[PDB]
């Protein structure tokens, strides 16, 4: 369900940390969203990303 | 920040620091009680610091102040970032002082060439990361607008100009968003977005505050 997604950063220039799938470790990753323009592969809690991951 | 200096301690007594247990964005005292800042450093707890420098260190004259009401630019566009721009009030009002004290709203749009100062806590790297303790500044131009959209082909709105050094090196960096472009005593932008920071040809993006004049009029007034 994850695992063709990348984690994407973005152009924006805040620091609002969440979760997403790295899909090389197979795990639920902390990572720097700059706030705009990600993808859907974000996520509040690390329990979300799991839960929508598997 | 990329490429700049530090600032001389509270020597911009506007600056403020958006904190929800660490420093995320940036901002601009503009009242008494509110705070301009940018549409996507939205959450929905903030805590604004005013009057530090270093915010890593209690230095003993910050005001920790949480915001009461966060209310982003209704018409913001999550897919084109147009009117990247938020109003946040304080719970209590900032005591101003030698540290803590508002920046004037601009009077009109800024002209190309006008030498304008940045700032923030953001990274000063272009590659890698470096994230400073002590606010950071730097001196940039303000881009014409045909700079700038030859720079983001496509991407340009009317909520947006540019700022910065074509030749890459200097340019606000990720947690900077939120703060200040200050150009003759008033705000004329607040950091919104770039590809990269500090890369050459894509300088950085800023919100246009002088469109938003009457809209922060407007709401605070009927936030009161
Ligand atoms: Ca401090």
């Amino acid at each position: 369900a994850c695992a063709n997604l990348p984690i994407v950063r973005g152009p924006c220039r805040a620091f609002i940390q969440l979760w997403a799938f790295d899909a090389v470790k197979g795990k639920c990753v902390l990572f720097p969203y700059g706030g705009c323009q990600g993808n859907g592969n974000k996520f509040y809690s690390e329990k979300e990303c799991r839960e929508y991951c598997g | 920040i990329v490429g700049g200096y530090t600032c001389e301690e509270n020597s911009l007594p506007y600056q403020v620091s958006l904190n929800s247990g660490s420093h995320f964005c940036g901002g601009s005292l503009i009242s008494e009680q509110w705070v301009v800042s940018a549409a996507h450093c939205y959450k929905t707890r903030i805590q604004v610091r005013l009057g530090e420098h270093n915010i890593k260190v209690l230095e003993g004259n910050e005001q920790f102040i949480n915001a009461a009401k966060i209310i982003r630019h209704p018409k913001y566009n999550r897919d084109t970032l147009d009117n990247d721009i938020m109003l946040i009030k304080l719970s209590s009002p900032a005591v101003i002082n030698a540290r803590v004290s508002t920046i004037s709203l601009p009077t009109a749009p800024p002209a190309a060439g006008t030498e304008c100062l940045i700032s923030g806590w953001g990274n000063t790297l272009s590659f890698g990361a470096d994230y400073p303790d002590e606010l950071k500044c730097l001196d940039a131009p303000v881009l014409t607008q045909a700079e700038c959209k030859a720079s983001y082909p496509g991407k340009i709105t009317n909520s947006m100009f540019c700022v910065g050094f074509l030749e890459g090196g200097k340019d606000s960096c990720q947690r900077d968003a939120g703060g200040p472009v200050v150009c003759n005593g008033q705000l004329q932008g607040v950091v919104s977005w770039g590809h990269g920071c500090a890369w050459k040809n894509r300088p950085g993006v800023y919100t246009k505050v002088y469109n938003y004049v009457d809209w922060i009029k407007d709401t605070i007034a009927a936030n009161s």
